[PDB]
């Protein structure tokens, strides 16, 4: 499974909303895609697990979505904390599988 | 174990067959042991539930005491896939739950009010 | 592997080489026999198939022996037996009625896979033949 | 968890890091690795079972499963007397650099069908606690 | 078989937290379903964990939490010296048809 | 019993190395299944049957008979001269059978000699012997010998002849009727030492530990199934296995899976399978009651 | 809700004992009672259970051959009998509700009033 | 039986440079070969089948055949290696082996 990650590396202004995509080759199995932080110098935190569900202590601002092989993060007023690389990955029968990643700018 | 002729492949059902079918009108269905009755009243499959092993009303609250009155089908796939018996579970059922009794009997019979109006 | 040591005998006389295997489990594997001449050719002499304790039908009670070798015929013609003292001790290798011709160093190779039968007949089994020699041991010279 | 300090090889010898999982005893805590060389994503390494053979993620049976790059190239385990995880090479190469992190595993049970014998078995998770990722550097 | 619980608590100080392990076999602790209990000396045990939906009344949120597989755990956040009390793993057993506690935990 | 009753000409005059599996376990080739297993149809793509269940000779094709919906010879005595492996009769449980005259019972010849003979005469167990064999002829074939397949009939053209137990296609088609050879259901076989060499695709057929009860015995049976995690398993996809079963923990029966048996559930009379753990079925229904006969007051 | 149990015995090794918990506060209809023994220093054991009304119990193993359980059903009161005493036997002796199996059955009620305990001395 | 003629009988050290060692069958030997190197001391076995390096042989040593020749490819001879090698069949026995090939390194 190739997950392709590429809403291209946005850049966006604080305040407006994000929308990170994420592609799978096949289907996802039920629901095993995962989204990931990484704020640069430190190991990448969990966001969301499951396509949507969301990981504590995640401000309401990251909301997942998706199914079958249509995937996406989105962050609402997204802030200045929020312009890190951003991983869809997966955790599926066969193996587990990590995108690309890519990176808020402004 | 009753066989359902479905699309052409049998398969394995509870669901009473008419063949098996003895009845009250009085909202009750009464059967060879081994099956549960289906109604689909107009069109919803509602299946019955069981009161005791040969008998069947609509909600299992005991009501009160020729062409067939049931519109029974063997629809439902009744109790086939029940959820998990625990081991905890069913020794509580057979123990608390579970009563056979004669005392019960005639403590039961000492008290009849006899206004038998039936 | 490990072998005997030198022996030195007159025209006529027979020699006993022996090879033990060097580890604890059999594998049903064959042990063969390399005559190392002088003149720096190499004769297969010949060899045989130690089972494990698994295998020859023990499934049906009694045992089927996967036993002919393919002896050699065109420069032994018989004279060399070959046989396991059991299925976890030595293999000899009888070299009788011997001549000076049949100086050489002779040590044994252990195969690198289970030799796999062709035939069965009766109450035996005819081997194919054995597959790449592998384990080498050192080998004993033998004059006479 | 928390991870060992930076390491620095030539090539060959062997590289230990190793993770302490710290806060909690090792009643059901999974762990694993993912690398990340220097400018690029994350690679999954593997993951360890610290628990009984129940649960081997679905095949059933060994306690290691790893990504298609490591598949006996590095070693991944578990001291469950020192509540410590392990990675190591046993020849390290210089392609085998970057930040190694190590985190804990949140498997997913079984789901669809499945025979009985397997019914405790557990599918691939993902990593909820990670640690702070260790650099390893290797040169001549 | 008996349920497998340490002898002692890790403790520590107030506004700490532990966790009392329990692990078994799939015949009993694992399925079913894992109680916990408190027991202070001089009086008879109480509730904590698997008992109305995990939360008994009277029990703060301070005792909580539950495994998978054969294992089970009380966590306890906040060791106010008011909770130091033995604490017990209790599971039905299908071999025996009856309850089994484990050795019991002292905090 | 003696070895020297167990026939053994073995002839490779072709395909090198298929003997392999006679003497060495785990020697099995597996190879080509692919192909050959291509034209072994599910239970599910054979007519409908339906009216009474009759017999007929089931005169097969020669080809290697690795398919459930294989219809087996009708026996008679085999010559031991054609004969490499052992030979596997199959009552629910697999028994060894020896060579013998056509006369005097054994013959310790290893089967090299002449007029030594497999007598091989069944009739359906429920009066004795078998449902049928199989062995591994002179030249690495398998063959089979057995009882008449069920003539199940149907609408159409492509009926079946079943020599196992048949249950969607047929409710009567039961193993103890239909049953020829080691076929239980369509996807199960009796397990033996030698099953990966006489029918040496039957690779991955997980292993269950099931009883079977024939008329007035128990059988103790190593079953070999066909089964995919994630494979689909819904009410249609699940035969009927005849089985006494052998209990798991406290609640559940052993099954083989994507079956069922008949017996009802202790408390309610019903059948009640799980969803997702394909292989069991419960012997304790969960609701209960109490009987109303013992309150029927005049 | 309330279970009261009744004294406290002294007794010599060999000797009989009996404890019984009479309850109020409930029907006593709808849970069941059950026994457990407490060595001191010791793990909780479970002895056996019964049911109030049927009068139906059951054993732990280990004292099948022991012990044996009743109920007074008009004096609400549940009475267990140790037919003798082996010094191991020593402890506090507790009676419990076995709440009802959530009633939605979801995930159990496990035993939420205790009585007292009773002292066992051998 | 099978002869296997073996060729050249002698070649020489032609140090750092390539070199090949052929035997020919008088019978069609299947891919089941195996080539075997005698350094003064007793043999020991490079090739596994016709073409399959034995654990232990450096990456020097490859080959290829089929039918009745076979060869047993030697390249990069920077070490003098010296031995007698020799070709050795597994198709119809009793086994044999060819003469030998001498390689002076
Ligand atoms: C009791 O249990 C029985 C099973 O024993 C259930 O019955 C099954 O119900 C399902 C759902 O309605 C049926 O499946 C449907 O069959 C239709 C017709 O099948 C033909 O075409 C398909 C094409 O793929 C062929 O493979 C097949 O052989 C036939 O030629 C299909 O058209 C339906 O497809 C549509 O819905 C599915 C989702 O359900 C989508 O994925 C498809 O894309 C499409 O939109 C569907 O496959 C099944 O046939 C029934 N089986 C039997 C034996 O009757 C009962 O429903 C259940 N009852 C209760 C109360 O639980
Ligand atoms: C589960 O559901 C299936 C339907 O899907 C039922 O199957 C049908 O069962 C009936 C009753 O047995 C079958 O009817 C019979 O078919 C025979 C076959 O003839 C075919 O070919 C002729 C032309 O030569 C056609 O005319 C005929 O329609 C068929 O296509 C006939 O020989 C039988 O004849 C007898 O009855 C008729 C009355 O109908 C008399 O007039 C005749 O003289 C004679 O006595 C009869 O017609 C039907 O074919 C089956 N259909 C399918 C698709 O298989 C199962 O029975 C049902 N089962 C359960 C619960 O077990
Ligand atoms: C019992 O169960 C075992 C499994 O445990 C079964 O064995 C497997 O059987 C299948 C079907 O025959 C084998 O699959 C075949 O493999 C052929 C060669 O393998 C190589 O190519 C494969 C496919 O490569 C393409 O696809 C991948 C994935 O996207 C890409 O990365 C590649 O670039 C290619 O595009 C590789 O997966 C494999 O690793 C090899 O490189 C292939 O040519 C066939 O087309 C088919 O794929 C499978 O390999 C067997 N598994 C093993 C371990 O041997 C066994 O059959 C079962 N028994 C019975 C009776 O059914
Ligand atoms: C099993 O037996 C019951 C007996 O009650 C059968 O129910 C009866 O079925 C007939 C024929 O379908 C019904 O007549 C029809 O009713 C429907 C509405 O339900 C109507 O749309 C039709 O036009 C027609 O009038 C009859 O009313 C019905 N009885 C009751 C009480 O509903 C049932 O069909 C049998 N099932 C089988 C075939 O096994
Ligand atoms: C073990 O069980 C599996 C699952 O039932 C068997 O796999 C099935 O094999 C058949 C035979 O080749 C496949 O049927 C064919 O499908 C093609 C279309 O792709 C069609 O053109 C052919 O006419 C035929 O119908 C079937 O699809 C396949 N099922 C699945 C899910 O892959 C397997 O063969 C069994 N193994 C053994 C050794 O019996
Ligand atoms: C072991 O089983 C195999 C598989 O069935 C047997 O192979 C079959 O042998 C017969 C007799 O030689 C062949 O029959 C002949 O076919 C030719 C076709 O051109 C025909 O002209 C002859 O008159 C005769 O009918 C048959 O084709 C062949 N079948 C297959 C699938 O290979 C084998 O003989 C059995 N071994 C022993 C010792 O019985
Ligand atoms: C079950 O019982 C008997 C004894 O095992 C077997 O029947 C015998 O079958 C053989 C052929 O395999 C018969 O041999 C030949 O029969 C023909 C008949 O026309 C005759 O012309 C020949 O000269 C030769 O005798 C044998 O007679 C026959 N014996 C009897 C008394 O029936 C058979 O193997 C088994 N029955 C089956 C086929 O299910
Ligand atoms: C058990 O098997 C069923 C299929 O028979 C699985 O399929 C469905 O899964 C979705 C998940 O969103 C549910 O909403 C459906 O209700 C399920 N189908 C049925 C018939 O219930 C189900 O996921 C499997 N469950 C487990 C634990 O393995
Ligand atoms: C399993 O049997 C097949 C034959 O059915 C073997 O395939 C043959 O392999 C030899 C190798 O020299 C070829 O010459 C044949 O042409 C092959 N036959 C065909 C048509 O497949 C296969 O090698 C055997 N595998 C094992 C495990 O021994
Ligand atoms: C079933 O009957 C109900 C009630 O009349 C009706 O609303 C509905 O359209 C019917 N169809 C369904 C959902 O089966
Ligand atoms: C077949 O058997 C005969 C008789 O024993 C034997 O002469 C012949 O060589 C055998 N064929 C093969 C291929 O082994
Ligand atoms: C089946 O074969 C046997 C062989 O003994 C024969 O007696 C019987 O008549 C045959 N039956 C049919 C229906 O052909
Ligand atoms: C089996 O046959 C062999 C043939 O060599 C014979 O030596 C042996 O005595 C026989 N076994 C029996 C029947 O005792
Ligand atoms: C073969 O069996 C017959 C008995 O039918 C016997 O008379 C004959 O001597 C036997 N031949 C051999 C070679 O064993
Ligand atoms: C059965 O009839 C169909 C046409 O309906 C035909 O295509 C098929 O070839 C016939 N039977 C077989 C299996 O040959």
């Amino acid at each position: 499974l190739t997950l392709t990650q590429s809403p291209g590396t946005l850049s966006l202004s604080p305040g407006e909303r994000a929308t990170l995509s994420c592609r799978a080759s096949q289907s996802v199995s039920n629901n095993y895609l995962a989204w990931y932080q990484q704020k640069p110098g430190q190991a990448p935190r969990l966001l969301i697990y499951g396509a949507s569900s969301r990981a504590t202590g995640i401000p309401d601002r990251f909301s997942g979505s998706g199914s079958g092989t249509g995937f996406t993060l989105i962050i609402s007023r997204l802030e200045p904390e929020d312009f890190a690389v951003y991983y869809c990955q997966q955790y599926g029968s066969s193996s587990i599988t990590f995108g690309q990643g890519t990176r808020l700018e402004i | 174990y009753q066989v359902r002729n479905s699309t052409g492949l049998y398969h394995v059902t509870n669901d009473c067959p008419n063949s098996s079918i003895v009845y009250e009108t009085a909202d009750a269905i009464l059967h060879t042991p081994g099956c549960v009755p289906c109604v689909r009243e107009g069109n919803a499959s509602r299946c019955w539930v069981p009161m005791t092993p040969t008998v069947a009303t609509r909600d299992g609250k005991l009501p009160a005491t020729s062409p067939r009155r049931h519109w029974t089908t063997q629809d439902c796939n009744c109790s086939i896939y029940p959820g998990h018996v625990t081991g905890h579970r069913m020794a509580w059922d057979m123990m608390m739950n579970w009563s056979p009794t004669t005392a019960l009997v005639v403590a039961q019979l000492l008290r009849i009010p006899q206004a038998i109006l039936d | 592997l490990v072998q005997s040591g030198a022996e030195v005998k007159k025209p006529g006389s027979s020699v006993r080489v022996s090879c033990k295997a060097s580890g604890d489990t059999f594998k049903t594997h064959a042990i063969s026999w390399v005559r190392q001449a002088p003149g720096q050719g190499l004769e297969w002499v010949g060899g045989t198939v130690r089972q494990a304790p698994g295998d020859g039908l023990e499934l049906l009670g009694g045992f089927v022996p996967i036993l002919a070798p393919a002896n050699d015929a065109q420069k032994f013609q018989g004279r060399v037996t070959i046989t396991a003292d059991g299925s976890t001790g030595p293999v000899y290798m009888d070299l009788s009625t011997l001549t000076s011709e049949d100086t050489a160093m002779y040590y044994c190779v252990t195969s690198l896979s289970e030799p796999i039968p062709r035939s069965c007949r009766g109450g035996r089994c005819y081997s194919g033949p054995f597959d790449a020699f592998g384990v080498w041991g050192q080998g004993t010279l033998v004059t006479v | 968890l928390e991870q060992s300090g930076p390491e620095v090889k030539k090539p060959g010898d062997s590289l230990r890091i190793s993770c302490k999982m710290s806060g909690d005893s090792l009643v059901t805590t999974w762990i694993g690795w993912v690398r990340q060389k220097p400018g690029q994503g994350l690679e999954w390494m593997g993951i360890i079972n610290p628990g009984d053979s129940s649960t081997n993620i679905y095949p059933g049976d060994s306690a290691t499963r790893y990504g298609p790059s490591f598949q006996g190239q590095v070693t991944i385990s578990i001291d469950k007397s020192t509540s410590t995880a392990y990675l190591q090479w046993n020849n390290v190469k210089a392609s085998d650099t970057g930040i190694y992190y190590c985190a804990r595993h949140v498997p997913v049970p079984i789901s669809g069908t499945f025979l009985w014998r397997e019914r405790e078995m557990h599918d691939f998770g993902y990593f909820d606690d990670w640690g702070q990722g260790t650099l390893v550097i290797v040169s001549s | 078989s008996v349920l497998t619980q340490p002898p002692s608590a890790a403790s520590g100080t107030p506004g700490q937290r532990v966790t009392i392990s329990c692990s078994g076999s799939s015949s009993n602790i694992g399925g079913n379903f894992v109680d916990w209990y408190q027991q202070f000396p001089g009086t008879a045990p109480k509730l904590l964990i698997y008992t109305n939906d995990q939360r008994p009344s009277g029990v703060p949120a301070r005792f909580s939490g539950s495994k998978s597989g054969t294992s089970a755990s009380l966590a306890i956040s906040g060791l106010r010296s008011e909770d130091e009390a033995d604490y017990y793993c209790a599971a039905w057993d299908d071999i025996v048809n009856g309850w089994v506690f484990g050795g019991g935990t002292k905090l | 019993w003696h070895i020297n009753r167990t026939a053994l000409n073995c002839n490779t005059s072709l395909e090198t190395g298929w003997i392999a599996g006679l003497i060495y376990l785990n020697k099995f080739n597996s190879s080509g299944c692919p192909e050959r297993m291509a034209s072994c149809r599910p239970l599910a793509d054979f007519a409908q049957g339906w009216g009474p269940i009759s017999y007929a000779n089931g005169s097969g094709p020669d080809h290697r008979p690795y398919c459930w919906h294989y219809p087996p010879k009708p026996c008679g005595i085999v010559s031991a001269k054609s004969v490499c492996g052992p030979v596997y009769c199959f009552t629910p449980s697999p028994v060894v059978v020896g060579t013998t005259n056509k006369l005097g019972a054994p013959t310790y010849s290893w089967g090299e000699n002449e007029t030594d003979v497999f007598v091989l005469n069944n009739t359906r167990p429920p009066l004795g012997n078998w449902f049928g064999c199989t062995w591994m002829n002179s030249t690495g074939f398998t063959k089979v010998c057995g009882a008449p397949p069920c003539a199940i009939g149907g609408v159409g053209n492509n009926t079946l002849h079943c020599p196992t137990d048949c249950f969607r296609k047929h409710p009567e088609a039961t193993y103890s009727r239909c049953g020829s050879g080691p076929w239980i259901t369509p996807r199960c076989l009796v397990d033996y030492p030698y099953r990966l060499w006489h029918y040496p695709c039957t690779i991955n057929y997980t292993r269950f530990k099931v009883r079977m009860y024939i008329g007035g015995v128990e059988h103790r049976l190593d079953a070999a199934c066909n089964w995919t995690r994630g494979e689909r398993c819904d009410l249609e996809d699940r035969d009927r296995s005849e089985l006494s079963p052998l209990l798991l923990s406290t609640t559940q029966w052993q099954v083989l899976p994507c079956s069922f048996t008949t017996l009802p559930a202790l408390s309610t009379g019903l059948i009640h399978l799980h969803q997702n753990i394909v292989d069991v079925q419960y012997l304790y229904g969960v609701g209960s009651s109490i009987v109303s006969w013992a309150i029927k007051w005049e | 809700v309330q279970f009261v149990q009744s004294g406290a015995e002294v007794k010599k090794p060999g000797a009989s004992v009996k404890v019984s918990c009479k309850a109020s506060g409930y029907t006593f209809t709808r849970h069941a009672i059950h026994w457990v023994r407490q060595a001191p220093g010791q793990r909780l054991e479970w002895m056996g259970w019964i049911n109030p009304g049927n009068g139906n119990a059951k054993y732990s193993q280990k004292f099948q051959g022991r012990v044996t359980i009743t109920r007074d059903t008009p004096a609400s009161t549940v009475y267990m009998e140790l037919s003798s005493l082996r010094s191991e036997d020593m402890g506090v002796y507790y009676c419990a509700r076995d709440g009802g199996y959530s009633h939605d059955y979801s995930y159990f009620y496990g035993l939420d009033v205790w009585g007292p305990g009773t002292t066992v001395i051998v």
